[PDB]
């Protein structure tokens, strides 16, 4: 890419721990604990995101449909077939805490199309 | 009379696949052949190869003295000074007719594939 840093050297694995190990004696604390870890490895991202603009984008809230589509995906897995007669999804979706209503609609809007 | 250890770097510092050895370091070819062992040691981005090298140096930070390893697999610095002066003042070894023959059938099959390399 355009903004080609350099390599993954053991020697910013090392720094990380450096780190770390010197925000513990701030706080006077003899073991570091998470909150220093992500103290640490927040001061390497902002260095290295300096050349990124502040346009950050994220969007994950559409309809429950594709959460219900992941149920189908893991049937597939160990099987692989598109039968009609499903007796197993069944099952998995009301232990998740989605209603029976619901799930007729998508199983008929997916064998329209065949999935 | 003394041994020469050294190492090489790059001209970008990163070696690159696409490039000979010579194009890469800007070593003279005559001092490349002189040599005896040419290692390169590369930094292959490996996701086994990194999680067990960050549990070894991981261990030497937490405990000065290696308590997990055995008295019997980590030898001391006075112990392997003494075993190195002592073999090269008494033991001389001697090439005999077995052993000088199978080093000309390896020069041989190198070339198939200079004089320095037969020293080695």
């Amino acid at each position: 890419s355009k903004f080609s840093f350099g390599q993954a050297t053991p020697r910013t694995l090392l720094g990380i721990i450096r780190l770390s190990q010197a925000l513990a004696k701030l706080r006077l604390a003899d073991m570091v604990d998470i909150d220093d870890v992500e103290e640490a490895l927040r001061l390497v991202r902002v260095s290295k995101e300096s050349l990124y603009q502040e346009t950050n984008k994220s969007k994950e809230d559409e309809s429950p449909t594709t959460k219900i589509f992941t149920i189908i995906k893991k049937m597939l897995q160990e099987t692989g077939k598109n039968t009609l007669s499903y007796e197993n999804i069944v099952k998995t979706v009301r232990l998740r805490g989605f209603t029976m209503l619901q799930l007729s609609n998508c199983i008929q809007e997916y064998s329209y199309l065949n999935v | 009379r003394s041994s020469i250890l050294a190492s090489a770097n790059p001209i970008g510092s990163r070696y690159n696949p696409n490039l000979p050895v010579t194009e890469n370091i800007d070593l003279p070819p005559p001092l490349l052949s002189r040599f005896d062992l040419v290692y390169l040691v590369l930094d292959k981005v490996d996701e086994k190869n990194d999680r067990e090298l960050a549990k070894h140096l991981t261990n030497l930070y937490l405990e000065d003295k290696p308590e997990h390893i055995s008295q019997d697999d980590v030898l001391p610095v006075e112990f392997l000074t003494m075993y190195i002066s002592y073999a090269k003042e008494h033991i001389h070894p001697i090439i005999t007719e077995a052993a000088k023959t199978e080093l000309v059938r390896a020069y041989v099959g190198m070339r198939k594939m200079t004089t320095r390399q037969l020293e080695s």
